């Protein structure tokens, strides 16, 4: 009798543990593809940024010579 | 002068809150498989 | 006697499954909050600098403008 | 006019595909533990 | 016999279970590490681009008063 | 030309050390709890 509460007990701590980790593994999973999208948002945003920055330095410097040039 | 879009960047947000409050339904349910002989 | 000492064992355990269980919900809320803090920061950051490439955009068409119109 | 590099910043990404595919295998084998009195 | 069963069958849920947490552990330790890296980045590239911003302003600035002091 | 600041956009760091630590004490702890009958 105290054997068959014992391992009824124990067959629901495990379901629910097994439920426990299933969910942390989702979490898990959730958290890596966000991380992973911004992580490459990142990496997208810095390499626009880079050529943005040298268009503009380009332009400046076009525009440097322009006014050197007049005066 | 046409300087590039970055507008199209965007980054996701993560709503893990389901798995959080899961696990902390599973933390209190855990109570109801302890073992009183 | 044996019995006792499964049954106590196993509350243990449970204890510590439990404290593991909440440590790791903690965990994941923090998480949780950093990324998504951390996406807002970039989504902040990718907004103002829409603004600011416009606005450095029309000053330099500007500029352009009048180096044309004296040149 | 030289504007400032920004090459360099690089953002890292995260491989705990193993952990999670571990965390699936046990919660499938746990029922190998389950008791049959 | 039951007893021994039922003490093989928790050993063998507590191995696994030690395994689960060790590897949530090593998760939450990498998830950890690359947002942490990730936001280090973000912040070194607000910052990097604050002074990029500075210096077009200045820039900007100097251009359009050689721009008012020629016209 | 007054250009946009972003100096206030700031990115916040985790720090879950605690709950790691924890885990892998519960994860060694877990050894006392085995039954040797």
């Amino acid at each position: 009798e105290n054997q068959k509460l014992i391992a009824n007990q124990f067959n629901s701590a495990i379901g629910k543990i097994q439920d426990s980790l299933s969910f942390t593994a989702s979490a898990l999973g959730k958290l890596q593809d966000v991380v992973n999208q911004n992580a490459q948002a990142l990496n997208t945003l810095v390499k626009q940024l880079s050529s943005n920055f040298g268009a503009i330095s380009s332009v400046l410097n076009d525009i440097l010579s322009r006014l050197d040039k007049v005066e | 002068v046409d300087l590039g879009d970055i507008s199209g960047i965007n980054a996701s947000v993560v709503n893990i809150q389901k798995e959080i409050d899961r696990l902390n339904e599973v933390a209190k349910n855990l109570n109801e498989s302890l073992i009183d002989l």
